């Protein structure tokens, strides 16, 4: 669990030297996008909902995992998605406040493709659903923002694979 | 019911080739860097 | 000898997993045996895990 | 080790193809054979040659020769361009 | 024949044949002279069999009869009959060495192949050997033609 | 695999004892309908290709998603030819191993050869579940169209297209 | 069993079973009615095809009992016996199974190492089997004395 | 955990499909018996300390597992062994009564047989109680009922082998 | 069911089941030929029941299907009309399983959780399985509409 | 293993629709670039062992990871790193071709961080050699050249953190 | 795969210096020990196979793993005994020489623990097989011998644990 | 080291180690007093065999040292005889360990990968292992000078 400042710190700190002008240039280039990453992260909140209503719409809301013998079928199996799409939405915004995607793998993809695989969840679906989320978070955060915030999504959809 | 199992990694099966797509492929598959020839293999393609 | 792959074959459904992760450069890190173990899971009932 | 160890019939590993090599043999053959697939035509991959000569050792000559005429091969000529005959010892 | 099959499929374990084989071929070898009698009534409606063979394969595809198709012309449908004929030849040496391989080795293993470089539709061939089947069973009696019977439809699932 | 026989045998060499009356009964059981049991299979080799050609047709008259565009979901339905000639395919394995596994009279052959990645092979490929065990059931009901006079056939062909039905299902109860 | 390697024969060539394999599917199951009453016959007869079969045995390797022997004293001849019990026993699957399929997997695959790593003379329980043999086909008739012999000396040949 | 009708309510909905006559017919065939399980479970539960005094008294009850050093010598061991055999007596009666074994893997046969090499017991003395107690059980509920309630004690067996 | 609920109420226990609970498993199987007469009368009229169904329900809540309702359009009138379906089909379960544990883990259980992501409004299709139910208690006597009726009223109960 | 064509094929072609003026419009996106693209593949080719060679004596050639006990110390162990380095160079200048970032996951990405942690790899200065080895890219190529190929080497970068 | 003298020359090279007096220290303690390993491993090697025939009729011989639903009941599977107890007696005869566990955790210990549960073996009678074989190692070889010898079983059976 | 390798050729072939085999690991045991005794000469004389090293290499090859040389200025002079300093201490565990099997999985396997990706002239460093050995031979008899030198000439000979 460690931000871009954490993580500039940590290796600054694991060669025992003091902050040179290497680990202050990238420590300013985080500052400079310290303004994006709030109104990012600010839309994103409010949109929660409505986000993860337009990926499952647009991705796996028909497809015949959605209908039965699908793995989507019943009500607490449906429900368990957007509780579970709720998660990467989610995650994926504390990855684009503190720059850093140790926080993805430390509290999400550890034990996760070892995990779908137990229940039997396809992870080809997952992915594309996680796609469809990036794509419209792109919409809210606009380009660059978006270009931030799809940098974690994929994060999750690589190391998930 | 099977009582073991042995992991679905995500695998996209091929569709078709394309001009700009095998010979990307073919000196991928050898390890080695696109050639003079496979490369501008790529290129004039691309003017089409 | 070539490998094997999915595109090249008819496969067989037993071994789906196992061999797709063997046809991968993380395959001399599975420092435990992958097939040995999950031929013999398809016999024995659920483990305790 | 060699592959006479005391395996026969009724012996935990597999009934297999017994060869008379001693420990790190350096006898080989010379053969000639061809050796038509019988396979393709349901499996339609690509075609090889199937007359070869090579080098095969004293180790495995005799597992190579029983399955060159399982596959229904004809063995045209072999020798044995290197190592002794009636050697005791010096095979290794 | 059955006993090649028990030889070869024991030879490849390195063993002499085992208990159950040695019935295998025990009962296919008591069961003997009654497919060497079966095989001399077909043998003797062969005339009788492919001239009713044409009967139907040619009313249910006249496709293949007419101008255009493969089978248009007389010196195309003599070879026509020979095709039948060749065929039920093959199907009495699978009725004596009592399985598939004399249907298999011969006929069956590329056949498709064959077709296709010929203009044969591989589809009409299947209907062929249907037809002749369906034609077998009027002069035969029912004793003996489920006897023959899994013979011919191991030949259409040889085709597709 | 293991047939009903070779089961039977299992069973009672655990326990290391011989084979009594009631073990005996199992293997009679097999005995008297093994003869019935070939008919079933040599009516299924005479009528291979066509129960397939019923079974799709009665599949997408259905199921016409399945012969759609997939949606955005890169799903593996009978879309394109080559999707369709490999998932005509699946419908041969079904119908060979259900037709040996009505000869053992034992689903040994079916979850060792068919069911154990099943799960595993059609969720790398997205594969329906859902209408992958429905067209193993439209054959068992056209199989069964031919024998139904009676009906101590029928529980014969029942055996193996239910087996794989409830072994393919995520649980919902 | 004829049934499960029928088809696992059938299995690996990717192909269903053939005439060959499903007449003999057919033809054994009708000889199952005849294969439990051979079964029915040695399964009470054990007290004596065993307690006779270790007669011959010992009256034939007196080493084997004599002191030195592997099988010597109160404790090592009544486990001298078991194994005679086990293989009996293996012998009626056998016969149900109409292959030695079940005697290959349990007391013949690897069967030189156990005994060998017993100190027991392998040789020693092949001449027990031998035994065994002439009280069993001592108990029945021609046609059945060339069944139940004939999977005790497929037993002897595995074990040596 | 599914009885017979769950289990073809299972299978007639996971293709999506009604109840059709295949479906029903399984479940007509289960209602027939469901008059002889229910007086299969009444005898079994007034008789389970009887049962399973009757197993061990005859299968290892005075076997070298019962004397010292034998798997079963103290007596928080040996009081164990029937706290043990009360679940297979139990449980089997639920598979009897639901008609299917899904109970048993689902509760006991999972981790059991991982268990026993853990501790140490012998599983060739446990399926031998457990045949053992499969054959009183036959003497009480009769014959059919004991083929059925039979049935799932050779299921526990094989597995726990 | 009550078969399997009442197993596991005695599996957790620790004990067998008591007769007040073997003589409800002899008095709910005996009661299973009703059952399959009750759910065979809601098999072939979801036609009507659904049809009808959401007849009453456009009438009672025109919201839902005004323009900015959830169910507008022809597209979400369809599907407003499959979830019906569904929980018409699940009562039939619940029938047959003389229980509403299918209607439990299938329909019930986290509905509101997929409702309210949905968008839908949860109390209209609330509405909407009270106008299934009196299409569906119309269509059988007063010993049947008390069970019938029974399970859309717990429906109607969880499901706000 | 999708180019830029091909994932404009597939997304056209997973909806069922033909090449509409969106889809084209991208593919003529992609068609403007090739030009830059084969030169960027060009010299990349030329100086693939001086990009290397650059790389490594500007980011961890006398760190300590090149002394003994560092990462990097035994000559297998330092020759391993160059035959490392070539692929993140070679396989971005695939994904600079191809005009899409899927053959790197596809080949490179996946069991990567996995196997890193098995040998014990330091993704630490992993990643600062494949930035140097972008810097060093940058000058070769030009600016929007290295705009291209250097969003190749991130997307490793952010992959195999 | 490391010997005594391996492990030495490692631990004194992954710090960069020469072989000082501590180093040298313990390799002259081996050397001093090289001429009973030999003897130690030559005795081994003769009575390798009535080694194992003293352990597994000392240990688990008569016990009901052995007898029918044991697991060493078939003689497939007890012939897989005394050929899974010969790499025991035959790797720490290796461990002994090279005085260095390392190759047994190389080649034994790794995947064995984890084999055992998948196939269903006992590990409580595997290692007081290994236990009694450690026993009349010790009657061979002497006492010190057997002290080396010995102290490798165990660190078999501590890891097989 | 001779014991390590000794061990995985007989690892490697499923059997034990020969009388030649352990004839020899005790062979070198009861070397190993003389060969601490040759590795603390060296130990200990780094000083002028690195530095008189460097000495000889320069003068053979003032290419190297000259501006222009990969070694030039005071930087790369001090890391040229820093290598030197390196293979001069894997010489001294070569010794000890009675093989180059030390040196080979470190500086020598792959070298070349290295030199050439660092633009050092690999021969030149060849030349300065060279210049090395004269100086170790001189510094002992000539019956630990046939091993000390012999070390060094296995590294000149894979570093080419
Ligand atoms: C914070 C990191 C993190 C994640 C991601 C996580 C996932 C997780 N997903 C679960 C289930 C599930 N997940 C899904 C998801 C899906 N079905 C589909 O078809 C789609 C492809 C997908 C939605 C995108 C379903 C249906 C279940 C229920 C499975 C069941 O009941 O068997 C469960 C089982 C327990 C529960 O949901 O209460 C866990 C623990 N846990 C974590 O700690
Ligand atoms: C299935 C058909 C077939 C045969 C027959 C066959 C024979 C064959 N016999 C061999 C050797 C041998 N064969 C013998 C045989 C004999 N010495 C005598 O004095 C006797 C006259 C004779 C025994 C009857 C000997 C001693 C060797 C070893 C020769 C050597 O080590 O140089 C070898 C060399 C390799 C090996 O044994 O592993 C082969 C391949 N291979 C086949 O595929
Ligand atoms: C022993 C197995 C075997 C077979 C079967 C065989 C067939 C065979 N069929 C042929 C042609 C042909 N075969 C047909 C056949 C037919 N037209 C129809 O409508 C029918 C359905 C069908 C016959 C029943 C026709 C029309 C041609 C001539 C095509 C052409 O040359 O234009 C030819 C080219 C030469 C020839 O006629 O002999 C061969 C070799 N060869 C073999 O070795
Ligand atoms: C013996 C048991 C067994 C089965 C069943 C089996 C299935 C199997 N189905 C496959 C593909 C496939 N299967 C389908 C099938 C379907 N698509 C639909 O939409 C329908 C629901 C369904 C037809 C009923 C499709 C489209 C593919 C190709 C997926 C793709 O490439 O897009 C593949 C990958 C290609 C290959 O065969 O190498 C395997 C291995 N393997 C086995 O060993
Ligand atoms: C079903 C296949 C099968 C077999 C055959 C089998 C054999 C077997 N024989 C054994 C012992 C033994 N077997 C013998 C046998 C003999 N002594 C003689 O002189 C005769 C030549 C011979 C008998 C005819 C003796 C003496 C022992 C005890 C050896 C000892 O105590 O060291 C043991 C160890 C004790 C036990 O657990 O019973 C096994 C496992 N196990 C199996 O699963
Ligand atoms: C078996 C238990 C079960 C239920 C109930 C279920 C419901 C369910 N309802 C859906 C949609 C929907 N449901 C409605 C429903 C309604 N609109 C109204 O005005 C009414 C109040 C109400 C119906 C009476 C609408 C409009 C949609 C489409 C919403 C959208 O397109 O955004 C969807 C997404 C599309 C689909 O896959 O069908 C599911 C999964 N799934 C289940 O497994
Ligand atoms: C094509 C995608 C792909 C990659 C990237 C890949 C990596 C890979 N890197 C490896 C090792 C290695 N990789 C390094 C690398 C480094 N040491 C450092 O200090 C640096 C941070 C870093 C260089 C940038 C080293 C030193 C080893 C040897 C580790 C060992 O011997 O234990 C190995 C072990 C086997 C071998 O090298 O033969 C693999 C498989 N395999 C693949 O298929
Ligand atoms: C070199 C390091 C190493 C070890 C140790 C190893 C063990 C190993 N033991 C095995 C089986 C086995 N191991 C045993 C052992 C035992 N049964 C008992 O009751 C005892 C407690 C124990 C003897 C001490 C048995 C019976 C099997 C056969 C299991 C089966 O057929 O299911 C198998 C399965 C395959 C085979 O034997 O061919 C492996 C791979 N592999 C290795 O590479
Ligand atoms: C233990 C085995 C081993 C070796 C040999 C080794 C060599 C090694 N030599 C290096 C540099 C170097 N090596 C030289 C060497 C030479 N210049 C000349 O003219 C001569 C021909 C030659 C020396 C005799 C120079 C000039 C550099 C610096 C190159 C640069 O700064 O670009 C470096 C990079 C800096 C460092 O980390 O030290 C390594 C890692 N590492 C190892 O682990």
């Amino acid at each position: 669990m460690q931000d871009a400042i954490t993580s500039v710190i940590n290796a600054a700190d694991v060669q025992g030297k003091y902050l040179d002008a290497n680990s202050v240039e990238k420590l300013r280039g985080y500052f400079q996008t310290g303004e994006l990453r709030v109104r990012a992260a600010a839309t994103i909140a409010a949109n929660a909902a409505t986000i993860i209503k337009e990926a499952v719409a647009k991705s796996l809301l028909y497809s015949d995992i959605t209908r039965p013998g699908g793995n989507m079928y019943t009500t607490r199996r449906y429900a368990a998605c957007i509780r579970d799409l709720d998660y990467y939405l989610r995650y994926a915004t504390y990855g684009m406040l503190a720059g850093d995607p140790s926080i993805l793998d430390e509290r999400v993809l550890n034990g996760l493709k070892e995990t779908y695989n137990s229940l039997g969840v396809p992870i080809g679906a997952t992915i594309q659903a996680i796609q469809a989320m990036k794509e419209v978070t792109g919409s809210l955060v606009g380009s660059d923002a978006g270009k931030e915030m799809g940098l974690y999504f994929d994060y999750i959809c690589s190391g998930l694979s | 019911v099977t009582k073991a199992s042995g992991g679905s990694p995500v695998v996209k099966p091929q569709l078709y080739k394309t001009a700009s797509m095998l010979t990307i492929a073919q000196a991928e598959q050898q390890d080695r860097f696109l050639e003079l020839g496979e490369l501008n293999q790529l290129v004039s393609f691309l003017n089409t | 000898p070539y490998i094997r792959g999915f595109g090249e074959e008819p496969q067989e459904c037993r071994n789906w997993g196992t061999q797709i992760d063997l046809f991968q450069y993380s395959a001399p890190f599975r420092k435990v045996p992958q097939s040995i173990t999950l031929f013999s899971d398809y016999l024995k009932a659920l483990p305790d895990q | 080790a060699y592959d006479m160890d005391g395996t026969g019939a009724g012996s935990l590993e597999p009934r297999g193809i017994k060869s008379s090599a001693v420990e790190k043999d350096s006898r080989c053959f010379k053969v000639t054979f061809v050796l038509p697939s019988q396979s393709r035509l349901y499996t339609f991959r690509e075609l090889q040659n199937v007359y070869t000569t090579k080098m095969v050792p004293f180790s495995s000559w005799y597992a190579e020769q029983q399955r060159i005429q399982k596959m229904g091969g004809k063995i045209l000529k072999v020798e044995l361009v290197a190592g002794g005959q009636m050697r005791s010892v010096g095979n290794q | 024949s059955l006993v090649t099959q028990v030889i070869l499929s024991a030879d490849d374990e390195l063993r002499y044949p085992t208990a159950g084989e040695l019935e295998t071929i025990s009962s296919y070898l008591k069961t003997g002279e009654y497919r060497i009698r079966l095989i001399s009534i077909l043998q003797g409606k062969e005339q009788e069999i492919i001239r009713l063979a044409s009967k139907k394969i040619f009313q249910l595809h006249p496709e293949y009869i007419a101008p255009g198709g493969n089978a248009s012309g007389a010196r195309q449908r003599a070879l026509c009959l020979r095709d039948y004929g060749w065929y039920l030849r093959l199907i009495t040496y699978a009725i004596l060495a009592g399985d598939k391989e004399p249907l298999e080795k011969i006929g069956i293993i590329g056949v498709r192949e064959m077709y296709n470089s010929l203009g044969v539709p591989i589809i009409g061939m299947i209907d062929a050997i249907k037809c002749l089947k369906e034609a077998t069973v009027e002069v035969i009696s029912q004793e003996e033609e489920d006897f023959v019977a899994p013979y011919y439809d191991y030949i259409i699932q040889g085709m597709s | 695999m293991q047939d009903i026989i070779t089961s039977v045998i299992n069973q009672y060499d655990l326990s290391g004892r011989y084979l009594d009356i009631k073990g005996i009964n199992q293997i009679n059981n097999y005995f008297d309908t093994g003869l019935k049991r070939l008919m079933i299979a040599k009516l299924i080799n005479k009528e291979a290709t066509n129960l397939i050609k019923e079974a799709s047709e009665l599949l997408f008259i259905e199921q016409p998603e399945l012969l759609r565009p997939c949606g955005n979901a890169f799903i593996g339905n009978a879309y394109t030819t080559r999707r369709y000639a490999a998932c005509i395919r699946d419908i041969e394995y079904y119908l060979r191993y259900s037709a040996y596994s009505i000869i053992a009279g034992n689903n040994s052959i079916l979850d060792e050869r068919v069911l154990d990645g099943l799960k595993e092979t059609y969720n790398s490929l997205l594969v329906p579940i859902g209408p992958t065990i429905r067209v193993i059931q439209l054959l068992k009901e056209i199989i069964q169209k031919k024998f139904s006079t009676e009906n101590i056939e029928n529980a014969i062909i029942a055996e193996p297209f239910d087996y794989l039905a409830i072994n393919l299902s995520d649980k919902n109860l | 069993s004829i049934v499960t390697k029928s088809i696992v024969n059938a299995d690996a060539e990717a192909r269903y079973l053939s005439p060959g394999e499903l007449d003999r599917i057919k033809s054994f199951v009708l000889s199952g009615q005849r294969r439990l009453r051979i079964a029915q016959t040695l399964t009470e007869n054990r007290e004596r095809i065993v307690k006779q079969g270790g007669q011959q045995l010992f009256q034939r390797r007196p080493d084997v009992v004599s002191p030195g022997g592997n099988a010597y004293g109160e404790e090592m001849t009544a486990t001298c016996l078991r194994d005679l019990d086990y293989y009996l026993r293996l012998v009626t699957y056998g016969i149900i199974a109409g292959d030695v399929t079940p005697i290959e997997e349990i007391g013949l695959v690897g069967v030189k190492e156990m005994y060998s790593a017993l100190g027991t003379p392998i040789s020693g329980v092949a001449e027990g089997i031998r035994c065994m043999k002439d009280v069993a086909c001592s108990l029945l008739s021609g046609e059945d004395a060339a069944e139940v012999g004939f999977y005790f000396d497929y037993t002897l040949a595995a074990m040596q």
